[PDB]
């Protein structure tokens, strides 16, 4: 798997060039920010939980045939099983904004993961709106501007961290679509 | 490629857990270590055929029969394949840098090494000796900052013992 | 089922 | 124990690695955060039992019923047990916060803490709401630095999303 | 394993008490001195394949029927396994220094080894000299007093840390006997 | 696997 670093070396490399001041700088200002990116990562595992069964929870109130016999997520087993792939994807997305890099959760997570959807027979469009939902809630707590935490962290500007982790929401969506 | 976050994603990933505090206080190592290793990345990149040249000359000045026939350099050729390898050396030594780990270097450079250096004919000592003078012709101030000369070290430190 | 599905 | 080191020692001896660049320059996180964890460390050291009264009567505050008959909270015996619990979190609290990782909180509080409280009839929000309070009680300046109170929280929310 | 901090935290569980002040200090001061730390254990990753072979290759000279017929040093495959074993030990020791604990070499490595020395009938005398030799070269590559190895790291005190790192080889010797 | 059993 690879982060911010190693992705610039992989493409350094492919034109066999030392790495030097265009692509040095952008990864100095990964360290420079780096400490908004440590709370930006600690903002989703403080709230994972709170994420996962709000966005499992809003995508079954918003559609109860989900959870009707004949829904994919009908019977506790089937349930659980949903709140744990949510809780799963959650954590890679988290893995990939400590990396800033979408490696680890492509490679270990969206690698096959619609195609698996399609034989299980779980929805592919209920499951992009949970993750859309987590998208919602996990941006929010990156601001902190969520609706109910609001924490105390020194005021700054977090949108390129905002927009980094919708990106990565966007391509698990994009990926069982 | 191995790093402090890639270090410490994959412990969390085996352990199905997501980053805690030894995770995000791991990296905190980056944000402080990063300007020393960056450092010696760029002049590196400024400033690494001169390094080369060096490197491959004290080589073939201490290992003068390689200019011989059924040798390793036995033409300018072969020669020329010789200071480019020191340059891939050099060149994955900076990617090291700049990741802050030794991935660069463990799988573009150090593994099959030594298989296709004996089934080709490549003598080790020679590599180690562009690398030791590499090494030791670092200057403490003049060339890099104190801490990205020990990172400079570490890293040839790093390419001498694994042909050892 | 990841694997082979 | 999870630490920075233990993590770091873990996947090096995983591979058969001596420790390298990524491995040292983790640490040097240590030495960076150290202090602030440090720092709550001793707060809770110094005022265990005056926070852990506080955490254990909003407990019992917000849920009375506790106090009935049957239930886990109907004689002091058993009240008495609560408060206990929460000063064995909050110790382990101090432990993770000393070790720099989640550690002592991980094998001595959650492994079993599943089947321990359903086995004993032990309503897991009531110990969500006692460290919930807990985490919103603490003040930024008033009782701890700023950091200090972020390793706190991270340690507090760490425990409620463990029994959610 | 354990390491430096949480070795305290397992002796002060056992009573039931918090860590303070006492306990804090000793740790506080690993953090103060944490950077020579770091440089010691590099003193060792960095000239490991000399101290490892230097040390093997000691403990024949000094006993050359080790590489005789009837020796546990004879032939390749035990020449090499014996190289192998003086690698993987002062790695432990190695790992030991920067956690600030032997828990990790003597719960990994000197955790059946003399019996299985035993049983392979390798000579654990012979190899506590190997170990012996490995402690001077060790010891000589922390202090910057190596004879071949010169570095330019800012002078300091690093006795407590040698007399760590002894600490530690004793253990193996103390091990193995 | 000498290791494990001795
Ligand atoms: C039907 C029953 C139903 C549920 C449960 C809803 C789901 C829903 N949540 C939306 C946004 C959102 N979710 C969270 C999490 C949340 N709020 C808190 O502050 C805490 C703590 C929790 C965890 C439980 C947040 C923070 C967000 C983001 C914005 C915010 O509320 O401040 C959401 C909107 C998605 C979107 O428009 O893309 C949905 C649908 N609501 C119901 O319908
Ligand atoms: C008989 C042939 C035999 C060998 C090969 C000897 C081994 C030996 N060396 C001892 C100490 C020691 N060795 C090193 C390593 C070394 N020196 C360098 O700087 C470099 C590089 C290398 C690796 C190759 C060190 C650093 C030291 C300390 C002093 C030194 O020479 O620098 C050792 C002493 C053991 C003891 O005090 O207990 C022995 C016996 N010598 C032989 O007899
Ligand atoms: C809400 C999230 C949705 C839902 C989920 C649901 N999924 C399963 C079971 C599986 N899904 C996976 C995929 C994952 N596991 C992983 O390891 C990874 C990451 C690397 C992912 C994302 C797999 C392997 C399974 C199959 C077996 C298992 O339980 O592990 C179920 C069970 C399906 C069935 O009924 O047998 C369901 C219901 N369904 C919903 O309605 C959502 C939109
Ligand atoms: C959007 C993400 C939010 C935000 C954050 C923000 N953080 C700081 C600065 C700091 N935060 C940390 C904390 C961490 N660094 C780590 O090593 C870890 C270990 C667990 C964490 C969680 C620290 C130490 C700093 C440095 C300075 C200070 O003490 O606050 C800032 C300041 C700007 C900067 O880049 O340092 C920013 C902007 N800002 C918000 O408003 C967000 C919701
Ligand atoms: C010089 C160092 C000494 C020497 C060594 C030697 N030992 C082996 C074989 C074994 N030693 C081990 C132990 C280790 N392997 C590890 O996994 C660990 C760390 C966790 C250690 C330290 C084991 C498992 C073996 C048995 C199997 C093997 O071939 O690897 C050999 C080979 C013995 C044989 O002939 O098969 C020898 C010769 N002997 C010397 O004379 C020294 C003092
Ligand atoms: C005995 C161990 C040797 C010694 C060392 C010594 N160095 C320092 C201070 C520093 N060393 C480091 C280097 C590291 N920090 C890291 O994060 C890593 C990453 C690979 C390492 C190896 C740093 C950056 C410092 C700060 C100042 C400087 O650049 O040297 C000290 C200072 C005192 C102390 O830290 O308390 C000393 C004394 N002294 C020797 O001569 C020894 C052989
Ligand atoms: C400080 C200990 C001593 C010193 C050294 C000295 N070294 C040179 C010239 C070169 N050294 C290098 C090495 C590097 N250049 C870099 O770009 C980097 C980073 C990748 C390093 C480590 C190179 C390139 C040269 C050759 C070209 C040059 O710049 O002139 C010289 C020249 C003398 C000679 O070749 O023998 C000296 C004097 N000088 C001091 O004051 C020392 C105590
Ligand atoms: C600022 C965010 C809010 C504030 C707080 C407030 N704090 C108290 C009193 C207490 N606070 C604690 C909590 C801790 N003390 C510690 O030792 C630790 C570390 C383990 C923490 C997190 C405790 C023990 C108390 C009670 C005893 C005391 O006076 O020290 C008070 C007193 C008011 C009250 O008891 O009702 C205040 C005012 N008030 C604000 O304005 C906030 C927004
Ligand atoms: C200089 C000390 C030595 C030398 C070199 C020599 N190089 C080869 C051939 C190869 N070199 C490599 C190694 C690298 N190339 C890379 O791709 C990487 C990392 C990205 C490294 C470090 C490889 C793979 C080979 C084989 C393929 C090819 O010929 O390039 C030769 C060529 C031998 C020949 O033409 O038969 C030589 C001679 N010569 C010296 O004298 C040295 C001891
Ligand atoms: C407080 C919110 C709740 C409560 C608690 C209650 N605890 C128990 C029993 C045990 N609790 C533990 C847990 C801990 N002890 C530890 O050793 C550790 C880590 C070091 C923790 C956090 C254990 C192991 C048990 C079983 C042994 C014993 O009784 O202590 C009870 C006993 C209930 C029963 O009927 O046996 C009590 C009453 N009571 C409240 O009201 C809460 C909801």
């Amino acid at each position: 798997m690879l982060d911010a670093f190693s992705r610039v070396i992989s493409n350094a490399d492919a034109k066999a060039a030392y790495v030097g001041g265009s692509d040095l700088q952008a990864l100095r200002t990964f360290i420079s920010d780096g400490n908004k990116r440590l709370d930006a990562v600690n903002y989703i595992v403080s709230n994972s939980s709170c994420i996962v069964s709000d966005a499992i929870s809003g995508m079954i109130c918003e559609n109860p045939g989900l959870i009707t016999p004949g829904g994919n997520c009908y019977t506790n087993r089937r349930m659980a099983a949903c709140l744990r792939d949510g809780e799963i994807i959650l954590r890679y997305i988290s893995y990939a904004l400590l990396a800033g890099d979408s490696s680890v959760l492509e490679d270990r997570c969206l690698n096959g993961l619609k195609e698996t959807y399609i034989a299980l027979g779980v929805p592919t469009n209920s499951t992009v709106r949970a993750v859309s939902i987590m998208k919602a809630a996990v941006g929010a707590f990156i601001s902190n501007t969520a609706s109910q935490r609001k924490g105390e962290v020194i005021e700054g500007d977090c949108s390129a961290l905002a927009a980094e982790i919708a990106s990565y929401c966007d391509r698990i969506s994009a990926a069982v679509s | 490629m191995k790093s402090v976050i890639t270090t410490v994603i994959s412990a969390a990933d085996s352990a199905g857990r997501f980053p805690s505090s030894s995770d995000l206080e791991s990296v905190q190592g980056n944000i402080q270590r990063a300007s020393a290793r960056l450092e010696a990345a760029e002049k590196l990149a400024s400033n690494h055929e001169a390094v080369v040249k060096e490197a491959g000359d004290a080589c073939f000045g201490k290992y003068g029969y390689l200019k011989n026939p059924g040798e390793a350099g036995e033409n300018q050729e072969k020669i020329n394949k010789c200071y480019r390898d020191i340059d891939h050396y050099m060149r994955l030594v900076n990617y090291s840098l700049v990741i802050g780990g030794t991935g660069p270097l463990d799988e573009w450079g150090i593994a099959g090494a030594r298989e296709v250096y004996r089934t080709l004919n490549l003598p080790t000592s020679a590599y180690i000796a562009a690398f030791a003078f590499t090494r030791d012709r670092l200057c403490g101030p003049r060339d890099m900052s104190a801490q990205a000369g020990v990172e400079y070290s570490t890293a040839l430190d790093y390419i001498i013992n694994s042909l050892s | 089922a990841f694997r082979a599905a």
